[PDB]
């Protein structure tokens, strides 16, 4: 289960 | 049906919308639109919601209008944008002059992803199967893209990717030669090209082709993949190019894997065959979804196609309010696409 951080 | 709709005035210009949607946020100005971000109480999502600018204003806008109702109404992908709702507040044809667009939200997109953080192989993978997912399915409904670059492409916090904005018939950094000096008519191949150009770049962390103008950018490209040979020449119809083509140093393809030591040999690979120069021997997307690089998300029965897509109005020649007529249909027929 790859995952990304979004932009805040 | 229709249900209650609501006026306010944000960045200068009157929006009408169905109470549905809540807390409009001006996201951005553009020429041919502009995009509040709101809350689709339906769904319960944040969406976006295209106002758009003075679309019957002449023949071509019009037609324009019409096409890209046609094709957001065809888009049916988990990797391509849809169209969650379009929407008149007019009641009847006399009275319609406006359109707004609502497509759904993902928050991010490639250019802002690769901003705040570095992609795992594992990252790069799946969004380029994904990207090479939806090509698939929108080069086998015969559309071309026409502008694939990171910031027409969407990402989620799970990775999930979503190809949007499809040229209407920075950008040139991704663009095939063959149709950046418009050497011949569009191929969808022209795509790959693209992917190639993106995938390079995630791949690296640079842009593979950062020209400054066309000339530089052309003679970028050619240092990598050689100069055209002679069957290239001849598909080539405008003889000012090819004798400026002729002018220019002959040059052999590179060794791709001298340019990319230490990234996946199999993404390697996969450039190697996208970046091809002739069009015509470039991997298809229903190819490279195929290639041992994406082997662990790789299912042949789960790659979807389109329906065929008519495309026949292209070359129909109708009065403004004849392509309004056409599009007022289009807004009225819309069906949504089924809750979640």
């Amino acid at each position: 289960t790859l995952s990304l951080v979004m932009p805040s | 049906e229709r249900p209650t709709f609501y006026r306010q005035e944000l960045n200068k210009t009157i929006w009408e919308v169905p109470e549905r949607y809540q807390n409009l946020s001006p996201v951005g100005s553009g020429a041919y639109g502009s995009v509040c971000a709101a809350f689709d109480t339906k769904t319960g999502h944040r969406v976006a919601v295209k106002k758009l600018s003075r679309p019957f204003q002449s023949i071509i806008h019009a037609k324009r209008t019409y096409r890209e109702l046609r094709l957001l109404k065809h888009m049916k992908h988990e990797n391509v944008i849809g169209l969650l709702d379009v929407f008149t507040p007019a009641r009847s044809l006399e009275e319609f002059n406006d359109v707004y667009l609502v497509t759904h939200l993902m928050g991010a997109d490639l250019n802002n992803i690769v901003k705040c953080q570095k992609l795992t192989d594992d990252h790069v993978q799946f969004l380029i199967y994904q990207i090479l997912r939806g090509l698939k399915y929108i080069h086998s409904a015969d559309i071309i893209h026409r502008d694939l670059k990171p910031s027409n492409l969407a990402v989620n916090e799970d990775c999930e990717l979503k190809i949007l904005d499809f040229g209407l018939a920075a950008t040139r950094w991704y663009r095939a030669p063959e149709i950046m000096l418009n050497w011949m008519h569009y191929n969808q191949t022209v795509d790959i090209w693209s992917v190639g150009c993106i995938m390079a770049e995630l791949l690296t962390g640079r842009t593979l082709f950062p020209g400054t103008d066309h000339i530089d950018q052309l003679k970028l490209i050619l240092r990598l993949v050689g100069t055209p040979g002679a069957e290239l020449l001849k598909k080539i119809s405008s003889e000012s190019a090819r004798n400026y083509i002729q002018s220019l140093a002959q040059m052999p393809k590179m060794n791709f894997a001298n340019v990319f030591i230490g990234a996946n040999p199999l993404a390697v690979d996969l450039l190697e065959k996208m970046l091809v120069l002739d069009s015509d021997k470039r991997i298809t997307a229903a190819q490279a979804l195929a290639h041992a690089y994406f082997a662990q998300y790789h299912d042949p029965d789960d790659e979807p196609v389109a329906d065929p897509y008519d495309q026949s109005f292209e070359s129909r020649d109708l009065l403004i309010d004849e392509w309004k007529s056409l599009t007022y249909d289009e807004v009225i027929s819309f069906v949504p696409p089924p809750l979640d």
